[PDB]
């Protein structure tokens, strides 16, 4: 279980690091 | 495989091995930081274990070895994350996961 | 805890004799397998123990609930991350794991870090190379407190002493037993060395009787105790030497 | 009396020494260190606690 | 903590479920 939860909340981090990027692609375009 | 073999000797280094990285570190504390209301240095059996570890961390193919190395690297990297020495160190260990 | 163990008086955790006949006892090796279980016991309750965490004036009032738990980050710092306010420790895992995603150390050389855009917005730098160090001790300053509201306009211890003092007993017992079964294995040259052994510890305990408070502010000492052999022999040793 | 000096050593070993010549003539009683120490009613007492840790546990 | 783990986990499940969600509003924002 805890190794399932690690591996989840890794990538919901790794998620909102490639969302926190993308957002960058909308403030260039302004 | 004959150190990482049985039940009560492979899950010792689970938590143990982690421990002895941050051992006689004065880390940044949080509890002064919640109850308002930096070491730059290591110890004597922080290089030792940084070398046993990143020596073991060359188990290639997938053995007993490798498959101990990757439970161990989310909790190692909470302690990277407060101690910059540990960056210099465990080397090896960061470019083979 | 200290580096050293502490330095105690009482014994702890004496020996057991391996020596008794086990054809009648038939009981040291099962207060073996209780130690054992103990060691074992105490094996998996330490490693659950080390695993178990690892005018118009201004209105202003301090708040009760002013905590540690919420603080402040700055706008740089924000959009680095995603979180509006989440820890003060979840910051710089964060930051520290978005370094270890561009990949900035290598392709000192762990040190130093490869400057990227939001790393230099976020630090007001212009430099290529930065060490690590001076990276996370800014991030003390990049975070700011949070703002109040304003309105404008035992018994384990004495347990292992009974243990081990009834232990000391058993051993006492044992060696009281061991002296009589080599008595009746060899009655010759065990009541000769008691002869000679208590002989030689009645002659050092009889050692020190000319040297009290009264007996040496008299004389007789030094006249004509030519049968002691101790003193008065050595007037011609110290005087060559200065001692006088 | 936290430390032991060469006298008392010896002393100790003397005591020690003596007391097994000592049972063998049989001119002491040595049953006042005996008794206390093995203590019989204790002993019965000592099997009563252990059939009633077996009563507890079965 | 074998219920809690699994209580957060299905917690980081509606969260990656709500992202999704975010991400379904940032498909139409454009």
């Amino acid at each position: 279980e805890k190794l399932k939860y690690v591996k989840e909340s890794e990538k919901m981090l790794n998620d909102r690091l490639s969302l926190s990027k993308q957002i960058l692609d909308l403030n260039k375009s302004l | 495989t004959e150190l990482f073999k049985s039940k009560e000797c492979s899950l010792i280094l689970e938590a143990t091995l982690p421990n002895l990285l941050s051992y006689n570190i004065a880390t940044p504390d949080y509890h002064l930081l919640q109850k308002h209301k930096f070491p730059q240095e290591l110890s004597d059996v922080s290089k030792v274990a940084c070398t046993f570890l990143c020596l073991l961390s060359n188990d290639t193919d997938d053995g007993a070895g490798s498959a101990f190395c990757q439970r161990i690297r989310p909790l190692v990297l909470h302690k990277l994350a407060d101690i910059p020495p540990l960056t210099l160190a465990l080397s090896e260990y960061m470019e083979n996961t | 805890t200290q580096t050293n163990p502490v330095p105690v008086t009482y014994p702890t955790d004496a020996y057991i004799p391996t020596y008794l006949p086990d054809d009648k006892v038939s009981n040291l090796a099962d207060l073996k397998k209780l130690i054992e279980m103990d060691s074992r016991l105490d094996l998996y309750l330490t490693r659950r123990r080390l695993d178990t965490s690892i005018l118009r004036c201004s209105i202003t009032i301090q708040l009760r609930g002013v905590d540690g738990g919420k603080v402040q980050y700055s706008p740089n710092l924000a959009t680095l991350i995603g979180m509006q306010t989440g820890s003060v420790n979840d910051a710089v895992y964060s930051i520290y794991k978005y370094i270890l995603i561009n990949n900035l150390f290598v392709t000192p050389e762990l040190g130093e870090v490869k400057l990227d855009s939001l790393l230099q917005k976020v630090l007001d730098t212009n430099a290529a190379h930065l060490p690590l160090m001076n990276v996370v001790q800014t991030v003390n300053k990049l975070v700011s407190p949070l703002p109040p509201i304003i309105l404008d306009y035992a018994e384990d211890t004495a347990k292992l002493r009974e243990i081990t003092k009834l232990a000391l007993q058993l051993n006492s017992s044992a060696q009281k037993y061991q002296f009589f079964h080599e008595l009746s294995l060899h009655p010759r040259e065990t009541l000769t060395h008691y002869l000679w052994s208590s002989k030689q510890n009645e002659l050092v305990l009889q050692g020190d009787q000319y040297f009290n408070e009264d007996a040496a502010r008299t004389s007789d000492i030094y006249s004509n105790n030519n049968n002691d052999r101790s003193l008065m022999g050595n007037i011609s040793l110290l005087y060559s030497q200065g001692r006088l | 009396y936290n430390n032991v000096t060469l006298k008392n050593l010896t002393a100790f070993q003397l005591l020690s020494q003596r007391e097994n010549i000592c049972e063998l003539l049989n001119l002491v009683e040595s049953t006042e260190r005996h008794n206390s120490i093995i203590n019989p009613e204790r002993q019965r007492m000592s099997l009563e606690e252990m059939k009633k840790m077996l009563d507890a546990l079965k």
